[PDB]
């Protein structure tokens, strides 16, 4: 007790002690960051929580922003695991602190977690998003919030008053202001704030980045397997105003506001319904309502941006799997499902190329199969599933990511990347999968610690290590230890020597070139490509 | 028969179907979300996919 | 002497005695075997020689055909060594016969030798085709004829009776059938006849495969670092006209007949002048006159036939040196010369790419950049050496006889395949050629063996087990011995498998693969951008 | 000068130019096959290069 009662701006909270291993923390959750989005308010960008009388019960996580449930495989964790756990609300918008126990005297250095979920789902309360070994392990405060996914979040309007369009990352970033304001009754220190997020959740890390009104948010960025200017991150004007119209006729509706407030009326389950129909289709890894380039909240897109931007006084720690591409196969590619060892024909190989890479002409599919395909050993089932995993891990991931590292070191960042090799030994997916999308995190937040759970010895030390690595950055913007011998060394990502470190149970190996021949490829050649088979129209 | 019950936006629950059929509704072309499944053969779409089946017991996993 | 007098259905020769280390050979040198292609018979195809009253003097070979001297570099042994030894004449249809002494009883496998030289140029009596040591070493019957080169032979006016084109190929034809004829005079056997050549002397060779009037003239093939199918080996008819009409205006031409009859009056020396004025420019590895596709001799393009055709009863034997490309470059490509070490610059790479791959879509280059680049190290000069290199080895060599290899095996015939790997330590080429362009013959030929030249003890070794691999592969259509272990076997070149041997100092080693990545961007992949960036005007 | 001398069927040959100069004759483009040497500085063309030189001596190698 003492200290789990606590004041902020807007009244008092009363919180909880969680009990670890290594000792107490204090957590505060379910925090009110917003007036309830709901009503007139859908689709508005968030409005400052009003202040309220008497104490706020912070014991337990608020329900989960109204999303999509997965439900492809019923009754497995591994897609199971990434579900809604807490009761689905539109009145979503509550935030969530960690904070050392004893509440640290000096101010402490503050992460902000921002999850991932394609932008279609996700919440603050995933078991696997615990915030207290983290915390407790390496004294630091810890923030979490809820923003608005699916429609709820993204379905815009372009120039509309009524559908702006990206007010979930105007949640986000309401909710970075609530910490500049609120974060010193907790221990925490305004002026050293770092973001880290996993695939969309990295994605808006790097639109904060790119996005001037936040700059003055947060200090450091940690984007995990995902990046801004990844081709499913963000969606043109045209596109969008397409997409929120299908599901307006799609609904019943019916003047951009008379189109607005119709749709304002329907059940949110109604909306959800038609959430998957809108896309342009013949697709794995894409998604229906994703942030807008609109002028307003990104001015050009991230990769205009990216390429004129000045970093100086920025550190950033950018990171993949080693198997990006892998499940997201199970969604479409034929001959792929989890059950068995999806060794596909050379023809399913074919095939599956039109899918993990979207509306592409004939011409790049050829320049991608020729890529990709051994062809010493062509027919190989073996070697074209990896081959497929690849396509899509470095299209969508790992080519994007290396590209924004890249831009950034070249123009005043520094920049720290890294690969995650490592699979858990409690991992569910089955074996070809390897290192998969989004099976970093448990590690990071220091899961393995958690006694109940089933990891080996030295995986707990794995994530122990790692927690150290990602405090070291939130502190200081370099991940390895102050000074720290006879420690292999993290050096820093450059444009040229194109450094990396490799996270598995050995120690640190430093590596170079993140997938450097094929994002030629993605990067250099192929939109040389697309520019002449589109003026071949 | 023992199938497989839910919509959009709730987990995947067993219940019985008894006499007659199941389904297993789904986005036509990928991603291939699934979008519901419980008891009997409704009509698809475009963009819906509806798989039926009765025989195997909890089939329209 | 004794058996220095031999007669033939022409009449009466005497030959010559040669030594070598090993023990003598009997010679025959420069027997007639054409009535002069002179001045009503320039440009036509080669008539039988009259038979002779007398004994004609074979101990010395007879002039070389009428072919430009490359003087690129003023006594350098690198260039003069492939330059006219003999006398320079029109008067140059003769050939050679090699036979072990004692003149073999009986009759013993009979090699034809057709050298190179791109079409332009060439002889039967250079140094390095002495076939002696040949002879000597594995008793076997060696033949070589002079064949019409440049203009002389395969200047074309398609469907034209004056001038017919293909004539130099009609050339060796006319030698081949002499050698049915005549070769059981010297102890050769014309039921085991293998044709061997190099470059373009290999592409003729593959040319006799694919016309059918010249099938039964032989019973194996050796193709070394050519191919009828390659890009620089045949030219089309439209082509081909053009260029003989702008070599006509270019010496003042002047109707088929007139236009030829009218270039029938002009000194050799004024045709060979303007030869080089008549290729479609910009390219290194092309030559103006080189056999057509006529329907006559060939039917159909090298390509066609050589996908359509059946090869059961037929043994090949393919192979190529591990740096094609090398030499070629200082015909042109920007920063390449052979007195430096020709480091170029990102940007003289990027050049040489339009030199070393003529008349190619700017998309196209894109690609092969794409291909040939080390994005790990772009600006590399070393890498950017070899690099280009590859690109003109590849697209020229190590890709068109890959794919012949592959379709063959794949129809019918039984393939072996090799990669020639040592550098001559007496080569006068600079260090960065590594082992460049027909630097495998001086060994094939077992010149080595000549106690007048400065090789090495292990490489005379090299050329004996060589001269044998040829040997053996003349006489049973296999190169390995006979029954040899625990001596390491050279497998067959399959369609998948695709196995070679590398011949070097070390004993066989056995590799999959013949550049199969790059071949498959050569092959597979440039025709579908070609076909595409040709409908793009 | 003591120059390079010869044509498009010759070996190159030293031969005395003395007074005046010495040229290099060959293709513009690429193959930028060597056409000749000789004295004197004769005109190009379009596929006909010529690079002329004085001093070095043996400079129209
Ligand atoms: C998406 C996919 O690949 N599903 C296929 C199914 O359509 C097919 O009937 C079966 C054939 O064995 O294999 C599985
Ligand atoms: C074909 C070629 O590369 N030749 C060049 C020459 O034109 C240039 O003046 C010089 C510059 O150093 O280098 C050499
Ligand atoms: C794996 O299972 C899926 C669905 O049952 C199917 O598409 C595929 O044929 C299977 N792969 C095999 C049997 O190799
Ligand atoms: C090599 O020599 C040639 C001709 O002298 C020239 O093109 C090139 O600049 C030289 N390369 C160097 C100096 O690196
Ligand atoms: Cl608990
Ligand atoms: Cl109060
Ligand atoms: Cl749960
Ligand atoms: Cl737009
Ligand atoms: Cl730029
Ligand atoms: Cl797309
Ligand atoms: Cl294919
Ligand atoms: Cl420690
Ligand atoms: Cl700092
Ligand atoms: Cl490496
Ligand atoms: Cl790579
Ligand atoms: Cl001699
Ligand atoms: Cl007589
Ligand atoms: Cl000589
Ligand atoms: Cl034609
Ligand atoms: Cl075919
Ligand atoms: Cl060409
Ligand atoms: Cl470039
Ligand atoms: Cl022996
Ligand atoms: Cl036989
Ligand atoms: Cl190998
Ligand atoms: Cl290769």
């Amino acid at each position: 007790d003492a200290e789990l009662l606590v004041t902020v701006r807007g009244g008092r909270l009363r919180g909880i002690r969680l009990k670890t291993p290594g000792g107490p923390v204090s957590a505060f959750l379910g925090i009110p960051f917003a007036e309830p989005p709901m009503g007139p308010r859908r689709f508005l960008p968030p409005e400052p929580k009003q202040p309220w009388s008497g104490v706020v019960d912070a014991t337990t996580f608020q329900s989960v922003c109204y999303q999509y449930v997965d439900t492809l495989y019923p009754g497995f964790e591994g897609t199971e695991m990434w579900n809604p756990n807490r009761e689905l609300s539109e009145d979503c918008l509550y935030l969530n602190v960690w904070t050392p126990y004893p509440r640290p005297t000096s101010p402490t250095p503050v992460l902000v977690w921002i999850y991932g979920g394609g932008f279609y789902s996700g919440a603050s309360s995933l078991d696997v998003y615990d915030g207290r070994f983290l915390v407790q392990a390496e004294r630091t405060v810890l923030v979490s919030m809820n923003y608005r996914v699916g429609a709820f979040g993204f379905l815009a309007l372009p120039g509309s008053r009524e559908a702006p369009g990206n007010v979930g990352l105007l949640d986000q970033r309401l909710a970075l202001q609530w910490v500049q304001e609120n974060v010193a009754a907790f221990g925490g220190d305004p002026t050293s704030v770092t973001l880290f997020g996993e695939s969309a959740g990295a994605a808006s890390v790097g639109m904060h980045l790119l996005s001037p009104p936040s700059r003055g948010l947060f200090h450091r960025a940690v984007l995990q397997s995902g990046a801004p200017n990844g081709p499913w991150a963000t969606v043109g004007m045209g596109e969008a105003r397409r997409r929120a119209t299908q599901l307006a006729h799609l609904v019943g509706c019916p003047n951009d506001t008379e189109l607005v407030a119709c749709l304002r009326t329907r059940p949110a389950q109604v909306l959800v319904n038609h959430e998957w129909h809108v896309l342009p289709q013949e697709s794995v890894f894409r998604f229906s309502f994703v942030p807008v380039v609109d002028g307003d909240f990104l001015s050009d897109t991230p990769e205009a941006l990216i390429n004129a931007g000045d970093f100086h006084g920025l550190q950033v720690l950018v990171g993949v799997v080693k198997d990006e591409g892998s499940y997201f196969l199970v969604y479409g590619a034929p001959g792929f499902s989890k059950d068995n060892e999806s060794l596909i024909s050379r023809a399913e190989f074919l095939a599956g190329v039109r899918v993990g890479v979207p509306q592409v002409s004939d011409l790049a599919a050829e320049a991608v199969v020729l890529h990709y395909t051994d062809w010493l050993h062509p027919e190989d089932p073996a070697r074209l599933r990896e081959a497929l995993s690849d396509v899509v891990g470095d299209h969508n991931v790992v080519c994007p990511v290396a590209q924004l590292a890249g831009r950034l070191a070249a123009q005043g960042a520094r920049v720290y990347a890294y690969v995650f090799e490592h699979r858990a030994s409690t991992l569910s997916w089955p074996l070809w999968m390897g290192v998969p999308h989004g099976y970093e995190i448990e590690f990071i937040f220091g899961i393995p610690l958690d006694p109940s759970r089933n990891y080996t010895a030295e995986e707990k030390i794995f994530a122990q290590r790692l927690m150290r690595y990602w405090a070291n950055f939130a502190r200081t913007g370099d991940p390895n230890e102050p000074r720290d011998p006879k420690a292999p060394q993290w050096p820093p990502y450059t444009a040229g020597a194109q450094q990396y470190v490799s996270l598995d149970l050995r120690p640190l190996e430093v590596r170079r070139g993140l997938r450097a021949q094929a994002c030629a490829f993605w990067n250099r050649f192929l939109p040389k490509l697309l520019s002449a088979t589109d003026t071949l129209d | 028969t023992m199938c497989y019950s839910h919509t959009t936006t709730s987990r995947a629950i067993l219940t019985n179907c008894g006499e007659n059929s199941c389904y297993r509704k789904s986005r036509r072309h990928p991603p291939k979300m699934v979008l519901g499944r419980g008891c009997g053969c409704p009509p698809g779409d475009d963009n819906l996919e509806v798989k039926c089946c009765t025989s195997p017991d909890k089939c329209n996993y």
